[PDB]
């Protein structure tokens, strides 16, 4: 049949292939909208009412 | 109001400069001067600075501690006489005065409990480190732990009122009244120790017998009063709840008064029985400040001044016995009229006052206390005839047994009054008539 022994290592490579399949699996990523908030750091931060506002202003 | 405060925090190192007890004084009473000229106030308060104002309540109350921690300074002399860590004690006045400033003069009800307790620790400090006698000790915890175990509950039912109030301010706080049962209790039950009331009293005739004269006149002249001043700030929004066990305390006090004015007659110790006739107008005062009328209001205002100028003004007179006799029992203690007839004058004059004699301010309060609790029971005329009729019952036992008899006999060769102490007793009874004029002021604080 005019065959020929591959080499040693030869299966042991890395085979890449034209998928006939044709159907890669696909990529997605999750989506929270209702994920907990936080402070955004754009947001503006003037001066506290009254401050502290602990018992004497203290 | 400042002005007080920095006049005192300034007056602080005078404590440390040597030959400055005299000195500390003066400027005691001037600045009782300076505060006496400041008087604009009004039910609502006044001459706001940072959280201190001053109300035609809280004015008289301080401006009666000013004279009294006065006073103080003049009565320990033998401090100064034997340099008994002086520097120290004036320290000790200078601070627990700041205390009292701070606590009348305070407009939010955290402030007034955080200077309330606060002012113990000065007092606790000078029942140990100037008594005489062992049992200062325990003294020195009865003062300490009853006003604790009841204080401390009380600072539960503070907090608890700014979560639905939302603060502490006095004016705020009367727009609310409030119905739970057990905040009655912690708010009332805290200030009823201090008062005393008779079957809490244990503490007082412990504190006041073992007390110096100096611990003796602030713990009988400022320390009874935080009590009745706390609650006239607190009855205001517990109006509803004051009406279902107000009648508990109403019986409690007014047959206390009776009972303890026994137990005056059987007394044998002059610092037990005039610490003794304290709980008896105490029982008095109380009664008519829960009666929650205008009458009960304005005059029990009234005779927590007057009271606290005489019982601090007796608790000089049995200094001075003590010091020369050297016994505080009724028995040493006889026909000081033969040896000290120039004293027996002053005993007499704080003794009548002690007893609702005239024209003095304490009749104008006591004759107030009188009408609001007649007015809320005919019933209470029973005791309320009592206790006015053993009120002098003991007073009389006190002055005539001390001063009429023949004389002691085992007693030793003593110095006579001096001219301290007969200034000493002048500064006690003389204002307490003089205010009858301008009774005005210190009266209608609502
Ligand atoms: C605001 C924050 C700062 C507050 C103030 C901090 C400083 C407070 C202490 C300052 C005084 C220190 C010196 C002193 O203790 O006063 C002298 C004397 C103490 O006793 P003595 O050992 O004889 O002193 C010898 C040194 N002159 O004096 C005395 O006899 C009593 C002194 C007061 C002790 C207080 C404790």
């Amino acid at each position: 049949f005019d065959w020929d022994r591959p080499s040693y290592g030869y299966f042991s490579r890395a085979k890449v292939i034209q998928s006939a399949r044709e159907a890669p699996k696909k990529e997605e990523k999750v989506s929270y909208p209702d994920a907990t908030p936080g402070l955004p750091e754009d947001y503006p931060k003037p001066p506290a009412k009254y401050g502290s506002r602990f018992h004497w202003l203290e | 109001m400042l002005k007080i405060i920095f006049f005192l925090l300034f007056l602080i190192p005078f404590c440390f400069i040597n030959n400055m007890y005299w000195m500390v004084q003066i400027m005691m009473f001037f600045i009782s001067f300076i505060f006496l000229l400041m008087n604009n106030f009004m039910n609502y308060w006044s001459e706001i600075s940072y959280f201190l104002g001053c109300d035609m309540l809280s004015y008289g109350l301080i401006l009666l501690s000013l004279w009294i921690c006065s006073l103080m300074l003049l009565a320990s002399e033998m401090i100064n006489k034997h340099n008994n860590y002086k520097n120290l004690f004036l320290l000790n006045i200078i601070i627990l005065l700041l205390l009292l400033i701070l606590t009348f003069s305070s407009m939010s009800l955290f402030m007034f409990y955080l200077f309330f307790e606060s002012s113990l620790i000065p007092t606790l400090f000078l029942i140990l480190g100037w008594g005489y006698q062992p049992e200062r000790l325990q003294a020195g915890l009865y003062l300490l732990f009853y006003t604790l175990l009841v204080s401390l509950p009380m600072l539960i039912g503070i907090f608890y009122l700014m979560n639905k109030i939302g603060s502490m301010n006095f004016y705020l706080m009367n727009n609310f009244m409030f119905n739970y049962d057990l905040l009655y209790f912690c708010l009332l039950c805290a200030f009823l120790v201090k008062m005393p009331m008779f079957l809490v009293h244990l503490w007082l005739p412990k504190a006041h017998v073992e007390a110096p004269v100096s611990g003796s006149m602030i713990l009988a002249g400022i320390m009874l009063k935080l009590g009745g001043y706390g609650m006239l700030r607190v009855i205001s929004f517990l109006q509803l709840m004051n009406l279902k066990y107000s009648f508990v305390w109403i019986s409690i006090s007014l047959v206390g008064g009776v009972l303890v004015s026994l137990v005056c007659l059987r007394q044998t110790d002059l610092k037990a029985l005039i610490a003794y006739s304290s709980v008896a107008h105490m029982g008095i005062v109380l009664s008519g400040l829960l009666t929650m009328t205008y009458w009960g209001l304005c005059g029990s205002y009234t005779l927590m001044i007057a009271h606290g100028l005489c019982s601090s003004g007796l608790f000089c007179l049995a200094n001075v016995s003590y010091e020369r006799l050297g016994s505080r029992s009724m028995l040493i203690n006889k026909g000081l009229l033969n040896f000290m007839p120039s004293m027996t004058l002053w005993w007499f004059l704080l003794s009548s006052a002690n007893m609702a004699a005239p024209p003095t301010l304490n009749l104008l309060g006591e004759i107030y206390l009188l009408n609001s609790i007649v007015s809320w029971s005919w019933i209470s005329m029973i005791l309320l005839s009592f206790l006015s009729f053993f009120s002098a019952a003991y007073t009389l036992y006190l002055y005539s047994f001390s001063q009429h008899g023949k004389l002691f006999s085992g007693v030793y060769s003593f110095s006579s009054g001096k001219i301290r102490e007969y200034l000493l007793m002048l500064l006690h009874w003389l204002p307490l008539n003089l205010l009858i004029l301008k009774s005005e002021s210190f009266m209608l604080w609502l």
